[PDB]
RNA sequence: UUGACAUUGUGAAGAGACAGUUUCUUUACUUAUUCAAUGAAGCGGAGCUGGAAUUCAUUUUCCACGUUCUAGCAUUCAAGGUCCCAUUCGGGGCUGAUCCGGGUU
RNA sequence: ACGAUCAACUU
RNA sequence: GCUUAUCACCCCGGAAUUGGUUUAUCCGGAGAUGGGGUCUUAUGGCUGGAAGAGGCCAGCACCUUUGCUGGCUCCGGUGCGCUUGUGACGGCCCGUGAAAAUCCACAGGAAGGAAUAGUUUUCAUGCCAGGUCGUACUGAUAACCGCAGCAGGUCUCCAAGG
RNA sequence: GAUGGGGAAGCUCCGUUUCAAAGGCCUGAUUUUAUGCAGGCCACCAUCGAAAGGGAAUCCGGUUAAGAUUCCGGAACCUGG
């Protein structure tokens, strides 16, 4: 086209108003924002404590897809089925009796805190999972230790709204098997190799090592810098 | 037994600064990336009379560089600029009076004023009419700059501080006696209540630590040390000497 | 201002009723002369960037 | 105003006295704390493009990064170049305007 | 080279 | 409504034998003097408003709501005059002597717009409405304060002749 | 002088744009009716503060016991639509 022609601007200083560029870089964020950002900086900032650091170690993604997909055979009867349950109960009374049994027995993931706690205690838990982003931490740090000491297969997976829906909540920050079918059986047995092969068997181990002492993008450059000097 | 007039000012209500008719603050560009990589372009459009200044303010027009429109700056006008006379800000900005460059984007000897403390703070030193700094010389190993003050004073500072080229104008203005009272009355009711003075030796005991006595004297040293508490400080605060110098 | 037609407010002249027409006089002078003299830099840094 | 304890953490050196302890140097780190600014606009690292390599194409390299007679002007997600669509008085993506880290400086 | 008209209040 | 200006500006022209010029000495090759033009409408003039009003008189009727009828209301001069407004200047400052609401213009070019009503109209005329609160009087040797109808005190505008 | 925020046992004090996620313009509008997604537009921070500062627009004649640039008569002007 003869009537259109080529303008090029020149953007650079003292000429040519800038251009909108992306500035979601130098956004002022609201304040709630930059307090969740940076308490994570601070956190990984400060050095660890091995007893927190010992999470952060999470059950990696294939692993924690199919045990999910076990503990998916084992969802607790929601509000649903328990009324239609209650009802055969109701109508069981009313003529059969075998003795007040005749529904079978659950098979269920356990859940709750004081429960799995005291299921461990009891040593009846089969394999416990662990929630790694629990606030405060406190409610599940000494988990990992008490699993440990009464020889309980644990893992540390990434998520309490994934335990949640698991478990019909929004959150559950623990859950358990204690007892699995007879078919369900060797698929926890290959399960709980696999999780000591992460978590129990290299406890001695990370309870020794301490976390965080990492340091900023412009802060290792600068080291990095300095280190190839000095 | 009465709280001193020296106490009195420091409560702000009728020793407050008079600012109606002034023009603004006098600073330097806020530092941004166009300064601090290259240099940019102003105009000068004027230079007023600034109230209870001595010196004349330039008032320079740049170019926005993010949104289409001019930004107003008031700075402190130097010795020889002129309306109409373009100014360049920046690092890379030519050695010439009325430019604004970093302290270490010049060479030993040179003579700026408006001279920023710390960078970005929009000139603090040299400010007064006549007034300006001496560059004497540079550390690139700490980025610092010695330079001279008008008090003769030795100082060392980020050589990303910046200043302007040349001297302020207006000076020669204490040269002139003012011959009378009304001179300085016209000269403070435009800068702050702080004229007359009574001298503390003529007033009464529980006014000023100097007051009383049968005749007019200070009875007591006059020499105060630096520790001494509000109302106490009246007279020569921690002097190191006193007298005429040199005999 | 706002009661009087347009012919009161302003001149037949660009920048009006804004500026004084030696002004106006120039501003064109200056802008003529001025790109003329970038389009004499541009050509002149093109030459002597040819020099290697 | 001066000292002590708390806020208060992390590396080293190394005066050492001596499995360790204990005061004592000196400097280092950044996230606590502190100062300042901005409409938190261009920060940090790398790369491209230029010139001196007495380079091994092998950055054991440094500096630059579109504006300097003139009281003009500079804005419509930018023209252009490229792709996509049932395109009319068009709409969209990329490039123009290098990449990466979301640490505003 | 003056003539004709009009008009104040200073010395 | 028409017209009317110091200043400012424009066109022609090219100035030493320097000229123009203020009470006040500034201005001119960065273009004077001169010739011819343009503009602000402070202000004045004429006309409309408007003589129908207002003023001054003369004849009749008269408390019969109280009048009626007629005439004239014009043309000049003067100024270191007074008061006041304003203009162009000049002096003064280490003093250079408010802000905002509000209105307009320009730059820019986003959109929109063409033939028996196709756009827009800062042009003329035409239609409707403009709420609330204050508004009397004194303002002082008697309306305010001073124990009062107190020789005190209390901000300001107009200002005839000798 | 509120608000955000900070101080104070507290009555309250500071501060007036601040270390805050602090808002309203045009245009698409089927006008039973109010909207639906559009794309930016500064970042100005409440509000109070003058019957002498700023400021839209009215004059003349007449009229009352006492009101008038407000009433009557005539003649205008501004603002909003
Ligand atoms: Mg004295
Ligand atoms: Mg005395
Ligand atoms: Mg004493
Ligand atoms: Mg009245
Ligand atoms: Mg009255
Ligand atoms: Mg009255
Ligand atoms: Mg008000
Ligand atoms: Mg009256
Ligand atoms: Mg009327």
């Amino acid at each position: 086209n003869p009537l259109t022609h080529s303008t090029p601007k020149n953007f650079g200083i003292g000429q040519a108003v800038q251009p909108k560029r992306n500035l979601s870089r130098y956004v002022k964020w609201p304040e709630y924002v930059r307090v969740q950002r940076q308490k994570k900086i601070l956190s990984i900032r400060l050095k660890v404590p091995p007893t927190i650091a010992q999470f952060q170690y999470t059950l990696d993604r294939n692993t924690a897809a199919e045990t999910f997909k076990l503990f998916n055979k084992y969802r607790p009867e929601t509000a649903a089925e328990k009324k239609e349950r209650l009802t055969k109960e109701a109508a069981a009374v009313a003529e059969g009796k075998s003795k007040q049994d005749a529904s079978p027995k659950p098979y269920a993931v356990k859940y709750g805190l004081n429960h799995v706690v005291a299921l461990i205690e009891n040593k009846k838990a089969k394999l416990v999972l662990i929630a790694n982003d629990v606030d405060p931490i406190e409610l599940v740090v000494f988990l990992p230790a008490l699993c440990k000491k009464m020889g309980v297969p644990y893992a540390i997976v990434k998520g309490k709204a994934r335990l949640g829906t698991l478990v019909n909540q929004k959150t559950s920050a623990v859950a358990a098997l204690t007892e699995v079918r007879a078919e369900d059986e060797a698929a926890l047995a290959k399960l709980v190799s696999t999780i000591d092969a992460n978590f129990a068997d290299k406890y001695d181990e990370v309870k020794k090592h301490w976390g965080g002492g990492i340091l900023g993008n412009k802060a290792q450059a600068k080291m990095d810098k300095r280190a190839k000097n000095s | 037994g009465r709280v001193i007039r020296n106490q009195r000012k420091g409560a702000g209500s009728i020793f407050t600064s008079h600012t109606r008719l002034r023009q603004g603050a006098a600073k330097l560009r806020t530092l941004d990336y166009a300064e601090r990589h290259g240099y940019i372009r102003g105009i000068v459009k004027q230079i007023v009379h600034d109230s209870g200044r001595g010196a004349p303010l330039a008032k320079v027009v740049f170019r926005d560089p993010y949104k289409y429109r001019l930004r107003e700056e008031i700075f402190i006008a130097n010795e020889g600029v002129h309306t109409g006379q373009f100014i360049y800000a920046g690092k890379k900005a030519s050695l010439n009076v009325g430019n604004v460059l970093p302290l270490g984007s010049v060479p030993e000897g040179t003579i700026v004023s408006n001279v920023e403390e710390k960078p970005g703070d929009r000139g603090a030193l040299a400010r007064a009419s006549g007034n300006y700094v001496i560059i004497i010389g540079h550390n690139p190993d700490e980025n610092k700059t010695r330079v001279r003050l008008p008090s003769g004073a030795k100082k060392v500072i980020s050589s990303d501080a910046r200043g302007v080229i040349g001297v302020i104008a207006g000076g020669g203005r204490v040269d002139k006696p003012l011959l009378k009272a009304g001179r300085a009355f016209h000269k403070y009711r435009l800068k702050r209540n702080s004229w007359p003075k009574t001298r503390g030796v003529a007033m009464n005991p529980v006014d000023h630590p100097h007051g009383g006595g049968n005749h007019q004297h200070i009875g007591k040293a006059s020499t105060i040390s630096r520790g001494a508490v509000s109302g106490q400080k009246a007279g020569l605060i921690a002097a190191r000497r006193t007298g005429l110098l040199r005999g | 201002y706002a009661t009087v037609s347009k012919t009161h407010k302003t001149v037949s002249r660009a920048y009006g009723g804004s500026r004084c027409a030696n002004c106006v006089k120039e501003r064109i002078i200056r802008a003529f002369l001025i790109e003329e003299q970038k389009i004499v830099k541009k050509v002149v840094k093109e030459q002597t960037e040819a020099a290697k």
